């Protein structure tokens, strides 16, 4: 925890003596929450029906 | 509040949930309490498609164990506003010789007056001013509870004689029925004079009605057990 | 042995003897221990239709019984084992020797002999 | 009366070679009848009463009763913007109901500096249990008998472990399924009466 | 603060009454949640028509008797403290005025031998109490100062265990009853009292649903 | 009623327990009437088949899927009616296939008649009752062996008390 | 009253050996009831009262109680921007509530409980600890091994290799 | 007073056969008791008092106390731009607080009421040590992959390859 | 507390009546479990209509006689204790008053020769007792303090072995009868009394089922 | 859970001491629910038939 921007040893390596700790980086894509493709199509339909 | 699902009269699924010991359902009551009971005729009247239930319920109370009371009840009479005096020593004919611990419970005292317990079976009932009606209070002569009823007359002629409310009773008109969901509700009152240990039987005759106006009657019973401490 | 092998109810008994006044002797067998134990046979049995086993040497053990060790009890040369069942006649076992299993002081291994098995034996008092 | 002690013994071979006595046999039976008919979906534990504040869950108001009332007794709800109490009859088997979005009243208290007028939360009362029904369809009795047979000679100091996964667990650990009634053959005989 | 969830009387879930511990001198508060019983009875909730009663199942009658006096405003009051403790045997008497239960509007110059004088506070009219202690026996001595005209009434010599006149409150929105439970400094440890409560409900039309429960007060020292 | 189509002597002679007093008549009866059903609901063909079954058929698709639950015995003209069908169309079905394509229909089902009982009971129920009488669920087993160490989790996933014998497999082959 | 010493000695078949006295058997019986209400959470603890400040959680104020006060006794809150106290009756079984100090009571030991489901796992756990200490890590059917690579592991640990842990899961969610 | 030697000789099955003298058992018991204290975090020696300057961490001042005071004693802060000292009632079980010197009380174990847990696992740890002088290898395998250097594996540790770890884990958060 | 399981009246499994030991002065409790007899009679369990009777089989009539006194409230009472012990042989009369069985609402100061003065409790009316021991033989002296108006009735001179008037109870849920068994301090060791109980159950429709049993009360000393 | 936008510790790491928990990130594509390819063809067909 003590490596965040504005920390004691930020940006330095983490050294662990024994007991291999296991880190896995979570993706958290979150770039298709609104489902871009099946959203603009409905926008187009309820717009074209109004004649725009 | 008690709840009961009545048997549907289908020739099956009458076990449901029953640890069989008797026929009539069980109801536990404590002397002095006034509760409300619910019964759901949905299982029996919904297949009989018609106008649902009607407000023609009929109750009856009969005791299978009485253990007659020790102290008798009594009646008192006096006009409006005038102080009443009475004796409480004749109401306990005792078989053995023993003192008489007269007591007046503050929970079952009068409702429109006050009572001053004397030294030996005497009490003063000063009815509330500008009040006319009937009023009671429940004494306790050495553990045996009884009621003493007093009617204050509006100085014109007299008042009638009330019927000395029973140990267990169902009020005159405090029931109702919702034909939209087939549920009957009523009130179950137990006077403070009931003896713990007794058991009374309550029979309910509920009658439905078809689409045209004929009758579908239904009979069931309950066993109200007067037990102390709930 | 896993504690589920002990599937027999036994009564370890020590016998006392006293002379009958008419001229006989009488052996009274009283219980001292009762618990769960496991038996295993190590030799066949000749039955002799009254129950009594017909073993000849009378010193070769026929059954081996395992029980929980107890350091203060001293299983004697005059100890019996009364085993009772549910729908079979009870059994009278006479001990012949004990084994302190691996000297771990955890289980006793009692080499015993089947004396008799009938519905008319004297239970211990 | 439903499961005789002699039948249990004759199934589990405890006959003239008697294991732990009738006291523990009847305790094992009382626990096999809280394991079976609680696994398949039935229920027990007679009359009991629960007062419980209910919390709004969902836009249309899913309500999860944390004690699954009996089958049809009206659970009464009150409070929480609800001026007058209302009953709700539940569906048997499950405890998920719906708060009727049609509201009967809202007794709000706009303006107050002693409580800052936030709310008194929604509350409810109900009962759970059953008068008495214990049922054991012939065919689901074999799992109960097998569980008793297993628990007679599996007291809990002997190592038994069947593997569920094939690779490993994570570590140098001996797999694991050590439950009972599954290493006993009861789960796969009660599954036949399970949706 | 105590709390009791009462049984809802559905035919469902050592002694009968619940347990209430008390310490001599305390004044505590009790809460009761009638929700489980009155919520199914959908009506206008509860009504402020509760009734209490205190009974003693173990008393150990008091050794020292109480007393009462009177004096005019501003006027000093003297009295005795020896004719209140009839002693069966013959022994000495160590009179003492407990500092924690002294007077509230004056001071008391306790003499050496069952004598004392009470100077009431300047320009004060009312009742004033203080709890003496003779050989460990505790009793109250009530003094009512008069506003020099006629008289004030005679207070009722507060009981060992009591419920105040009007400090109760019932919330009909949450079906919760609250009251105060004060125990006199003259309570004797080990005694047991019994408090019964009669709470009345109401329907939509104006009828009554009564409910009765009890509690066992056990006056124990050191809480 | 489970007594005339499979006598207890048959079980005792198959499982070779005629001299076992530890298996009483009531215990063997419980086993027998728990077995018949054990597999009967599973895929027990339709043991006790003879039974007039009603069915609220639900239409699907253009070809009118009228898929059934238990085909009439062979070609018994099951009467079709109700659910928007006045005319009681007694149409003879396809033997052995219930998913038909033309609602309500009642039909006497079951090739019981002359006590059909072809295979599945005769083999599977005997094998399973033998397994249940001589193999209670208390210890895991192995192939023709009492236990294999294997130094890891036991393989006793099924061989504990499940249907390992060819009983359920004959049930398979008859459902097929 | 929950576990009579006669049942445990007759279940574990340990009554004729003085190596298991009543005191050591009591320490065992206390170790199987503190782990039954801690893996399944039925609170086999007596009445305790916790004074505990609550810290805000989120925009709508999640409040998690660190000691789950009974089922429905109203926990009171005060301080931290709240000018006047207010009560709150929590979830039975869980402590996740929604909106600084708080005060509440925890603790069972009342009209006693623990149905047959838990007592089986409890007796199974004690049957383990009496004759299976932390030495001589075992293998199949309580045997040993000579595995050239290593050993099998996780065998002599309690309540997991036998009974309780899976005999108690039926009361979880 | 927490654990008598008679409980050791009765649980570890060495009452009849000693297998070890008494002072070595005393050294063993101290070893098993000095191992659970620092593995679980819970302090020990009837109470303690630590004076400890706290260092700011974060923009809102996340402050963790290196000794997790008991449950509710107000910790005092002073110095380092903090003009006037002030109290702070901390989290029980955790030490993460939010806002330089500090002084407080430690020693969760003020009384002698270690409920059931640490006693049992230590009994398992001792039973492991009574017969394990370090003569046999007694190593158990770890995660599947055989180490590339090709040893017999790792994790051959007292109080670890026994039940001790699985025992006093229902307290470690 | 004695716990007796009644015979089930099933026609299947020294003297007849069970044995109950007692010590003079004790007031013990006895519980009887009618479950083995009234459970197959599936109904409404037991009813509070029990009936007791006590009768002796070996009495050993007492050497000392009892006496009855009377006085008003507040007035000191005087009495003698010499005509109460008719001695067959001629010896001395060593009077005594046990402090275990002294008075309850007063005090007694024994004279030098069968004299005593019972100063009644101040402001108390009713009846009081105390037990003397004339040369080992024990008898009771009953005093009734009248509230100065007319008179008070005559108490019944409590018997050696008795059952309280109203302290019996039955729990229909578990079929258990509870009653009290008090023994007078005047009971002579070695005597044997007999108690006969008639407990009545009830079927589901209100009819009656009667059950009779007996217990032999053996009055001994030192338990 | 308390790492959502607006919690105690949002964006900070999750530390688990033993008992490896296993997370797997679900995709939830949901970007072809209306089947854009066999939708616009029908839109074109029902349009071309009308002469537009």
């Amino acid at each position: 925890e003590e490596t965040k921007p504005g920390g004691d040893n930020g940006g330095e390596i983490i050294f662990i003596a024994g007991t291999d700790v296991k880190v896995q980086e979570m993706k958290n894509d979150l770039s298709d929450i609104h489902s871009k493709v099946p959203l603009d199509d409905q926008a187009r339909t309820i717009a074209g029906n109004f004649g725009i | 509040m008690y709840f009961f699902s009545v048997d549907p009269r289908n020739g099956a699924s009458k076990s449901g949930d029953v640890c069989g010991s008797c026929c009539c359902e069980s109801i536990s009551a404590r002397p002095g309490e006034v509760n409300g009971v619910m019964v759901s005729y949905a299982a029996w009247s919904a297949p009989l498609r018609g106008h649902g239930l009607t407000n023609k319920t009929t109750f009856e109370i009969d005791g299978v164990s009485v253990t007659p009371p020790k102290v008798s009840n009594a009646f008192g009479r006096t006009k409006v506003g005038v102080v009443f005096e009475g004796t409480l020593s004749d109401l306990f004919p005792n078989p053995e010789g023993e003192q008489v611990e007269y007591e007046i419970s503050e929970l079952n005292g009068p409702s429109n007056g006050v009572v001053e317990l004397g030294a030996n079976g005497a009490f003063t009932y000063t009815p509330g001013a500008l009040f006319t009606g009937v009023d009671r209070f429940w004494f306790s002569i050495n553990g045996n509870i009884g009621e003493y009823v007093i009617s204050v007359d509006p100085t014109t002629s007299e008042l009638p004689q009330p019927p000395f409310t029973t140990p267990v009773y169902v009020p005159a008109a405090r029931r109702s029925v919702d034909p939209r969901t087939h549920v009957l509700k009523f009130v179950l009152g137990v006077s403070p004079a009931a003896i713990p240990g007794d058991v009374y039987r309550l029979t309910v005759r509920q009658v439905a009605i078809d689409c045209d106006g004929n009758e579908f009657v239904h009979i069931s019973c309950y066993d109200i057990s007067i037990g102390s401490c709930g | 042995m896993r504690t589920a092998d002990r599937k027999h109810r036994v009564i370890v008994c020590s016998q006392q003897s006293d002379v009958d006044d008419e001229g006989r002797l009488l052996i009274t067998r009283a219980g001292v221990i009762q618990g769960w134990a496991a038996i295993a046979p190590v030799k066949a049995i000749r039955f002799s239709q009254d129950g009594v086993s017909m073993q000849k040497d009378t010193m070769q053990p026929t059954h081996d019984i395992t029980m929980n060790y107890n350091p203060d009890v001293n299983v004697s040369v005059s100890a019996w084992v009364y085993e009772h069942r549910l729908k079979s006649p009870p059994r009278w076992f006479k001990v012949l020797s004990v084994v302190n299993v691996d000297e771990c002081s955890r289980y006793m291994k009692i080499r015993c002999r089947l004396v008799e098995t009938s519905d008319d034996v004297t239970p211990p008092v | 009366t439903l499961l005789p002690l002699q039948t249990i013994r004759e199934h589990a071979k405890c006959d003239d070679n008697p294991r732990v006595t009738d006291d523990l046999l009847k305790l094992y039976r009382e626990a096999a009848f809280e394991a079976a008919e609680l696994y398949t979906g039935l229920s027990f534990t007679p009359e009991k009463t629960i007062v419980e504040p209910i919390r709004l869950k969902g836009r249309r108001g899913k309500i999860i009763l944390s004690a699954t009332p009996i089958a049809g007794r009206p659970v009464v709800f009150y409070g929480g913007g609800l001026g007058s109490p209302l009953e709700l009859i539940p569906r048997p088997g499950s405890n998920v109901l719906f708060f009727p979005y049609g509201s009967p009243d809202r007794f709000q208290t706009w303006g107050d500096c002693h409580t800052c007028d936030v709310e008194s939360q929604l509350m409810a009362t109900y009962v759970t249990g059953r008068r008495c029904e214990n049922s054991v369809p012939a065919g689901i009795i074999i799992g109960i008998l097998k569980l008793i047979a297993w628990n007679i000679n599996n007291p809990g100091d002997e190592v038994m472990s069947v593997r569920n996964t094939l690779n490993a667990n994570a570590q140098g650990l001996i797999g694991g399924t050590n439950n009972g009634a599954v290493i006993s053959g009861a789960q796969d005989e009660w599954f036949r009466y399970r949706r």
